[PDB]
């Protein structure tokens, strides 16, 4: 896991 | 109409990617939502559906338009239930990388989704299906799928186990065939 994409990135601070 | 698809517990990531990979006839990808601004070599309704306003993505959210959303270097983004509807129309299950909160997300939108939880045995059998990593991650990562079957396991359409990946990946392949029906 490095260089994750944004999308899956953004899945760590979900509302 | 093809249900839509979310792997849980260790290895669903090697798993959603080896069916995109192995049957894209039978398996695809939504098309996401962003605010950040276009990219060169990006196609709006294509890369994302990227949205002008965050204010409006974020009213969408407080109405339940996205069954996963969240944020990343200063914009949003998600995955909304109109996409998954877009791709299960067309007869392909959605892969689905996403929490599982959005289970029960897609349910209340009458999407039935297949959830499926990759269940480890014991912290030895993680360092089984997954060599990429030490035993102290191994312990976390044990941890994390003891915590999802606590709080989860109502929403689950079935749990797989192995002794090896290739089991585990044969096992899922089987569970999405039985479930389309």
């Amino acid at each position: 896991l490095s260089r994750v994409k944004s999308l899956k990135k953004s899945l760590r601070q979900s509302f | 109409y093809a249900r839509p698809i979310i792997i849980l517990g260790p290895t669903k990531d090697r798993a959603n990617d080896d069916l995109l990979s192995e049957f894209p006839d039978k398996f695809g990808s939504c098309v996401p939502h962003t605010t950040r601004p276009k990219r060169e070599y990006e196609i709006d309704g294509r890369d994302y559906h990227f949205v002008s306003s965050r204010e409006k993505m974020e009213k969408d959210i407080q109405a339940h338009k996205f069954i996963e959303a969240g944020q990343y270097n200063s914009h949003l983004y998600g995955t909304s239930v109109q996409s998954v509807r877009e791709v299960a129309e067309q007869g392909k299950h959605c892969i689905l990388d996403v929490s599982a909160n959005a289970v029960r997300r897609l349910q209340a939108a009458h999407l039935h989704p297949i959830a499926i939880f990759i269940r480890p045995r014991s912290l030895e059998n993680v360092l089984e299906i997954n060599k990429r990593i030490t035993e102290e991650q191994a312990r976390k990562a044990f941890d994390r799928a003891t915590k999802l079957e606590q709080e989860f396991t109502e929403c689950f359409s079935a749990i797989v186990e192995g002794d090896s990946f290739e089991e585990i990946y044969h096992k899922v392949k089987r569970v999405i065939e039985d479930l389309s029906g």
